[PDB]
């Protein structure tokens, strides 16, 4: 049982300085920007 | 010669 | 002049480009479209008003 409903990841995105990585395009959606990096969502289920 | 294109008779705008 | 002034090779004077895609939030209206400048024709963007 992972109470976090499944650990996810956050797509760090930054349109200006970082060049668009391979096979990404800048779309209209304010969320669908090119992804510069990714990391785990800080939802660590600690067991007691 | 570019006279063929010319019809045969026979930008300092910046202020506030 | 009657030489090298008109294409006479079947190109349009007015071109209407439908947006490639469109999104509309409750604050702004955003449209994206690709306009292709022929193979030899050239335009100045004094034209291309948004309708």
């Amino acid at each position: 049982g992972d109470v976090t409903c499944g650990v996810e990841q956050i797509y760090w995105s930054l349109p200006d300085m970082a060049l668009d990585p391979v096979t990404f395009k800048a779309s209209l959606k304010t969320s669908n920007y090119p992804v510069v990096g990714t990391e785990l969502l800080p939802l660590v289920p600690r067991s007691f | 010669n570019y006279a063929a294109l010319a019809p045969r008779q026979g930008t300092h705008e910046m202020h506030g | 002049p009657t030489h090298d002034v008109t294409t006479e090779r079947s190109q349009r004077l007015q071109l209407r480009f439908v947006p490639v895609d469109r999104e509309d939030t409750q604050y702004s209206y955003k449209t994206r479209f690709q306009l292709a400048v022929g193979d030899n024709r050239v335009l100045d963007m004094a034209s291309t008003y948004f309708d």
